[PDB]
């Protein structure tokens, strides 16, 4: 198991230049959960992709990325646990491996509104983006 | 007509894993993934594909078909005599094939295109489809089928064979397939008959209309259906598509057909909102119409927006394939190899089931085990109800993953260890 | 006859120092003795090697056909009619004896490799059958393993067993298979209630126990091979393996015909160290009705030496043939060994699968013997019985197997 | 009949440097038995294997060796008795004859971890060898 | 004398899987070449060990087993004759008598490079072993 990441913009673990740079070993479990409803009503509406380092890069994605989960309800806690085995049981396999590079970003805008906003976002004006090496 | 028919616990199975069919890669950059098995008449044909550093289903450089014999040991319980094994001869341009025992020989129709995406973007007079047939003695002969003298019931754009077996009925094989079609021709009375929360974005008549629609091309819709093949011993192809019925539409996916029971069984995966067990025994043909169950405890695990036991309408892609096989047709009981995980696919458990309720189970392994898809057969074996059930597995780490092969028996008495 | 627990049985003993041949020279040990006896007629086997008994080890193979006859002894006598070498003895790996027909028939794997059954197949090595009678020149006739049909996917085989047995047109022989991957199931051997070694699990116990001690990869299976044929013409050749039921690594056993049933023997060289023995049920699964024996075993040394019972990663044994003299009061005879590691002290034994009912030393000094096999038969109206003992009666110089003669008591206690 | 060799990391017969050597006639008696639960419970788990001289010296083991005797259980009192005849009840025969050389040794790690550890062990750091020459003096 | 046998990895006698094998009566000649220099310049580098069947099977050498004949120079076609004798001129006597079995092998890899290779080799990739049941 991994400790598990709060995705919220009122979250310290994304380096404000390097993002959020996790080393998990293989057979980790590792959380990522969008948030409940925030104390403060601030309805934070996010989309994920998976992605490839030089579109993260670039902050834009195609419509080839596939939405890995959405945080469509802001009372449900809605999560997405990882298990860094090959076998997952998402469209498109997602092979985890070993001594390879996972991007996820999410390059929408704060509310519903831009929602589907896919072209900038987050991804660069808050950096809120998990990387993960996995191996040394 | 002798086993356990009541909930209880601890269940003794007298599983035992078979190692010795699924043939062990010396190098570790190969992925055996999605195995098919399909028995009959004490006949198998397995099927699985092999790929580099990567286990998707048309990125494999090689394609495994297996026919064998179910044979007595003196055991007191069945074994796996492999009989023969051969390579696709087009293994690399395989998108999918679909196992049918027929007459004690083995038969695999497969889709061959030059496009791995050819169901985005072309149509199927663009590619080819092959029946491949052999036994144990008789060399492996593969014949192309005649798409062009084919009949069909509707404006399909494309097809694939897909599902984890099918079924000879005489002189015509019924073959599980997945059709594409560029225009919305259906109607969605259960699903707009959900009592669900509205989403803010569109209504339940949209909802269910696009959650037909094919994730990755937003203008084609993906069909559940059958192929009906009629022939001359291999000579002046009848060949038919029909589509499934209306009632009760799912995403298209890979399904199941199989002789049981004097019944014939329809699986289909549950790959979108509705995530509890999609299975029912053929009515009619045309229309395809499986009698469906009312199932209310067996579902499967899924990240993202479906996870397991969601049952309101919602567009959502993804899932796992669990075939299922009944033990008794008076007391609607079934059995299947589940995954016993909200939204992970590991856990495997052996799982003989109402339609209502959970009678036993039992788990494969006590470690955690990675699995993305199971497969069960059941038979009459020394006048009692044996199963077999095929596991993609990845038990080492990452490397060499390789699917399992388990056998066990229905218990003949309740709560035994 | 005697049916009862006694001591001092009058089995009317004799040595036969006639048949078998005495080697001129003093270096050579003749070891591994093979008879077997049908119809009056009787084939007897064994190998000849130079300051070494090993029997791929052998620069001959003496082939002996002969005849039961009476000499007015009130006892059977052994006239040996026909003696011949076997053409490829430096190459045999095995050989089984049969007498079919009132001939001998000798059943052998051929090899260029002595260890051809850790790193080959099959394919790489050759199996014959030389036969022959008192007038005919023997005659060797190559097996066409190509046109086999087998049950299952076995990678090698050996010849294996003290005998084989004519049915018809159809021989059938003892063999030992090789297969390269775990198809066997252990019911009976996961079954027992012994201490848990603290490395693996008895199911991992059992399994192991199937493999060959010397290629870790590999597992020995025993099975029959049935060879029907027109005249030595048109063979058809099936090769079926023996049932899952109560499995033991693969050893040599033994087909006889006797009081009307066939009798398969398994010598006991893994961890369940009683008499492994049954007559057959059916033949496709080979099942033999295996016996429940609490008092015959055989000495070994390691971690299974006699009566041991518990599963264990176990090999080695001795060959012990049994004979069955009287179905429905389960009276059996066996040269069984008494001494619980050390291969020593030969004593003819007659049991029920309970209990012994008596037994006698063969000789009455301390004797070596590596082996033994018996044959029993009715003569003159009553049951009489030859054996062969793999002997070592002159410790350091030469090595000569042994026959022995004797009839079952008439009468309980009489000496 | 021989004296009999208890076979432990406690034993004063094993020299430091030459090891057990023994010397005896065809027909003797000799017992190699493996330690029973000792009193300090230090689990003695030992895997013995009949070997060549070269390799003895060596102190390796190939897959061809057979494994001789191995002192699985710790509480039961596993032996092995030895009669100096031609004929012996073990596969692959082993004729002990006369005016030979007969050598036992272990390559096992002291636990049972590496109980079938063939590379070195105790063969070399306690020299723990058992060599038979069979013969007078 | 016997028909030599050419040692090198361009030679059928060596069958796919059983060797080489010869039966050889005692007194005969039997030349073993380690080859010239071939025509492709394709230099051929062994070394010959005299081993025995149970590591032959294996296809490994401790460092007990003496090094037979090395097939140093390519140029040079060095040779190897033997006559089955009782005595002879070798280190480590190496009596031939009769009834016995005589394994040679090669561990080395192709080139120089695995010249002393040990572990495995052409023992069993190509299997070149002359097996001699005399
Ligand atoms: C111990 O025994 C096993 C089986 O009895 C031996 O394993 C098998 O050995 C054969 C050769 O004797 C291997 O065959 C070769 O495999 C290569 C693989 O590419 C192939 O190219 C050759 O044409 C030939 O078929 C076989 O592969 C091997 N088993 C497996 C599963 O691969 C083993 O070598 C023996 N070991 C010892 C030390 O004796
Ligand atoms: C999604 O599916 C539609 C429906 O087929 C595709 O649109 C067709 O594309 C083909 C090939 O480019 C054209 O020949 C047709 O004229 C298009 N229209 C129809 C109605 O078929 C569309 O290209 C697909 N999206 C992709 C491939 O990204
Ligand atoms: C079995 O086959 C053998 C060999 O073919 C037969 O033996 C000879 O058959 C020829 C016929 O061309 C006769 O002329 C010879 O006299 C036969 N030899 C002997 C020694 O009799 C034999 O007849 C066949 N049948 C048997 C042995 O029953
Ligand atoms: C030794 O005990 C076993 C165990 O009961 C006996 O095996 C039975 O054999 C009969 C023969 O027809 C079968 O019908 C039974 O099914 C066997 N038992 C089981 C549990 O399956 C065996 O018969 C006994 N030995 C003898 C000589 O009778
Ligand atoms: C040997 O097995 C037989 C059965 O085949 C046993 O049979 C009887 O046991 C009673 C018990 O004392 C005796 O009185 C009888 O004489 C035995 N024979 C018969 C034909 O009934 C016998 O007990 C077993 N041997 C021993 C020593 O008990
Ligand atoms: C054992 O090895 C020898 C090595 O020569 C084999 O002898 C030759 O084998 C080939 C093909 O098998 C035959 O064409 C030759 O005729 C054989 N030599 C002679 C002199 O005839 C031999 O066959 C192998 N097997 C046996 C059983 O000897
Ligand atoms: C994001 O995009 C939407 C698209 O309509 C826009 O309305 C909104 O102002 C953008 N910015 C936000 C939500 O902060
Ligand atoms: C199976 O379902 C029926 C009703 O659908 C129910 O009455 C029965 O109790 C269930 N089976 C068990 C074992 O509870
Ligand atoms: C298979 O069996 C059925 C039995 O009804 C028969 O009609 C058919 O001709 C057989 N052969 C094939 C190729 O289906
Ligand atoms: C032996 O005799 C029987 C009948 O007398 C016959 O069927 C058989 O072919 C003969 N030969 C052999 C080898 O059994
Ligand atoms: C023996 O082998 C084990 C294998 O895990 C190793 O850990 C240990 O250090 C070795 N040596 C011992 C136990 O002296
Ligand atoms: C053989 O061994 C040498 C040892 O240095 C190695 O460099 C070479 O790659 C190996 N393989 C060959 C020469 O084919």
């Amino acid at each position: 198991n991994l400790e598990p990441v709060s995705w919220s913009s009122l979250n310290p673990k994304f380096l404000s230049g390097k993002g959020l740079v996790i080393y998990p070993k293989i057979g980790d479990k590792l959380d990522i959960i969008c948030p409940r409803a925030e104390a403060g009503r601030p309805y934070e509406y996010y989309k994920l992709y998976l992605v490839r380092p030089e579109q993260a890069a670039a902050c834009s994605t195609v419509l080839d990325p596939n939405v890995l989960v959405t945080c469509n309800r802001p009372e449900q806690e809605i999560r997405f646990t990882i298990k860094f085995q090959e076998f997952s049981p998402n469209y498109m396999g997602l092979e985890f491996k070993k001594h390879h590079d996972y991007y996820i970003t999410s390059t929408s805008n704060g509310s519903l509104e831009g929602l589907e906003n896919r072209e900038g976002g987050v991804c660069r004006t808050r950096t809120m983006k998990i990387i993960m090496k996995v191996g040394q | 007509k002798i086993f356990c028919k009541s909930v209880s616990k601890d269940p003794d199975f007298r599983l035992k894993q078979i190692d010795y069919v699924i043939p062990v890669q010396q190098d570790r950059s190969i992925c055996m993934n999605n195995p098919l098995l399909d028995i009959s008449d004490g006949f198998f044909t397995y099927i699985h594909y092999e790929g580099i550093n990567s286990c998707k289903k048309s990125d494999s450089f090689k394609v495994l078909l297996s026919h064998g014999e179910i044979v007595d040991r003196g055991d007191y319980r069945p074994s796996l005599y492999l009989l023969s094994s051969h390579y696709h001869p087009y293994s690399m341009q395989v998108i999918n094939c679909v196992p049918v025992t027929c007459n004690q020989s083995s038969f695999v129709f497969c889709h061959i295109s030059n496009n791995t995406k050819t169901l985005d973007n072309s149509d199927y007079s663009s590619d080819e489809y092959y029946i491949t047939y052999f036994n144990g003695i008789d060399r492996p002969k593969t014949k192309k089928i005649p798409i062009n003298n084919m009949t069909a019931d509707n404006r399909y754009i494309h097809f694939t064979f897909s599902g984890g077996g099918g079924v000879c009925l005489g002189e015509e094989f019924i073959i599980p397939v997945t059709t594409v079609i560029n225009t919305d021709v259906f109607t969605h009375d259960y699903c707009e008959s959900f009592n669900c929360s509205v989403q803010t974005g569109k209504s339940l008549k949209e909802i269910c209309s696009e959650s037909l629609r094919s994730p990755t091309n937003s203008s084609r819709y993906n069909l559940n259906g059958i192929m009906i093949i009629s022939q001359n011993n291999m000579t002046d192809f009848k060949i038919q598509l029909n589509g499934i019925t209306y009632n009760k539409l799912s995403f298209g996916s890979p399904g199941r057909l199989s002789k049981t029971l004097g019944q014939v069984l329809y699986y289909q995966s549950s790959m979108s909102w509705d995530t509890y067990l999609k299975a029912g025994f053929v009515e009619k043909w045309k229309p395809f119409t499986p009698n469906w169950m009312n199932n209310t405890v067996i579902s499967r695990p899924n990240q993202g927006n479906c996870p397991r036991y969601h049952k309101c309408p919602e567009i959502c892609y993804g899932g796992t394939y669990n075939d299922i096989a009944p033990l008794d047709l008076g007391k609607d009981m079934y059995v299947s190899v589940i995954l016993d995980s909200d939204q992970l696919a590991e856990n495997p458990e052996i799982t003989v089931f109402n339609s209502t309720t959970i009678l036993y189970k039992e788990r494969v392994s006590k470690d955690e085990l990675n699995t993305r898809s199971t497969t069960t057969s059941c038979f009459l074996f020394l006048d009692e109800p044996w199963c077999i059930s095929v596991l993609e597995t990845n038990r080492f780490n990452g490397k060499s993953i390789r699917p399992e092969i388990y056998s066990y028996k229905i218990p003949k008495y309740c709560g035994t260890k």
